């Protein structure tokens, strides 16, 4: 994602090319080195975009604010860096959440979007949009029920705003996940 | 058969096993209801039959059940913060 | 294939003896039974089929073949040892 960003097809291209050379180096080893089992290409890519998808859940879990600021925050004056317990989960709102939300989605239209295209060297096992979706859920619901438990030990945003989360989680779920 | 495992909690990072333990329920269908205390391992215990089930298992590599079974049995301790390798 | 699919060397699917081979296989050694047979020239068809080498044999195959939750459940009744205190806690 970092070294071949979307917003240059270019790269994209420099990319699907790069798996088409490894492709060609895989096919080499098996060829001309006459190696039995080699690495397989579409599992080597594999690794690799889960490493890229976790660094990008990492980030995401650790900078929310800063990345759901830039990205499309409801408020100028909330992009930038907004408090560590606002940028990983908060005690006081569902803010956060409903801004990881958002990220989550957002990633996962990139990687259906633009990358399971740019790499669809082997369609039938990377398709990059649901190793998004399955990866980015995980890593989620995890933090999500720590922070709803955790929620429930101070109860300072109101039984509605738990609610009103609950139909957003509600709709995720139901749209990306189940 | 119960498997209980005992992991550390670690967003940004991964949910580091600290242990493992199993409870054959053969002993509950007498007992009816028992307090024990479960020592845990670093990996489960197995004879050949287990390794030959698994790696049977393991070639069903598109069946969930299988893949989860596959995924619990070969869960072992992430070793760390307290030893890599059990005895049996 | 400890090393190939029980084990962490390769990220192959093993290839299973597959129904063919499971055949195939249950069919040679139906005929190394007739050969050491021979027509009763040779081993009694009574003492082949009760052999322990022969069952044996014909039980690691049948696991071959075996669905998910048969394994699944021959893993819990033969595993018994899983139950009996783990050893380094």
């Amino acid at each position: 994602r970092n070294n071949f960003p979307a917003s240059s097809p270019e790269r994209l291209q420099d990319l699907k090319s790069t798996v088409d050379l490894l492709t060609s180096i895989t096919f080499f080893r098996m060829k001309v080195q006459e190696l039995q089992s080699p690495p397989r290409a579409s599992q080597v890519v594999k690794d690799c975009v889960k490493a890229c998808l976790n660094s990008t859940y990492e980030y995401i879990f650790n900078n929310c604010h800063e990345l759901y600021g830039r990205e499309y925050q409801t408020d100028p004056a909330k992009k930038g860096e907004v408090p560590p317990e606002e940028q990983g989960p908060s005690i006081k709102n569902l803010d956060f959440w409903s801004k990881l939300i958002t990220l989550i989605v957002s990633i996962i239209e990139e990687d259906k979007n633009s990358y399971t295209p740019c790499l669809n060297q082997f369609p039938q096992e990377l398709n990059v949009g649901k190793i998004s979706a399955e990866v980015m859920w995980s890593l989620f619901a995890q933090d999500m029920k720590y922070a709803m438990e955790e929620h429930d030990k101070h109860r300072l945003c109101k039984s509605a705003d738990y609610m009103n989360l609950h139909f957003k989680v509600k709709w995720l779920y139901n749209e990306y996940v189940a | 058969e119960l498997q209980v495992c005992v992991k550390d909690y670690c967003f940004a990072r991964e949910d580091r096993t600290v242990g493992l333990a199993v409870l054959q329920l053969r002993e509950l269908a007498q007992r009816g209801s028992a307090a024990c205390w479960l020592p845990l391992g670093r990996r489960i215990h197995m004879d050949d039959t287990g390794l030959t089930v698994l790696r049977i298992l393991s070639q069903r590599s598109n069946d969930e059940v299988a893949k989860e079974f596959v995924k619990l049995k070969s869960d072992t301790r992430s070793a760390e913060e307290g030893g890599a390798a059990p005895a049996p | 294939f400890l090393s190939k699919l029980k084990d962490h060397m390769v990220r192959e699917e093993a290839k299973s003896l597959t129904p063919k081979q499971c055949a195939v296989v249950e069919l040679a050694l139906d005929t190394i039974k007739q050969y050491f047979h021979a027509g009763g020239v040779g081993l009694k068809k009574t003492f082949l089929e009760k052999s322990p080498d022969l069952q044996s044999l014909r039980y690691a195959l049948s696991l071959y073949t075996q669905a998910t939750d048969l394994l699944i459940k021959t893993f819990v009744q033969t595993q018994s040892a899983q139950g009996s205190g783990v050893e380094d806690p």
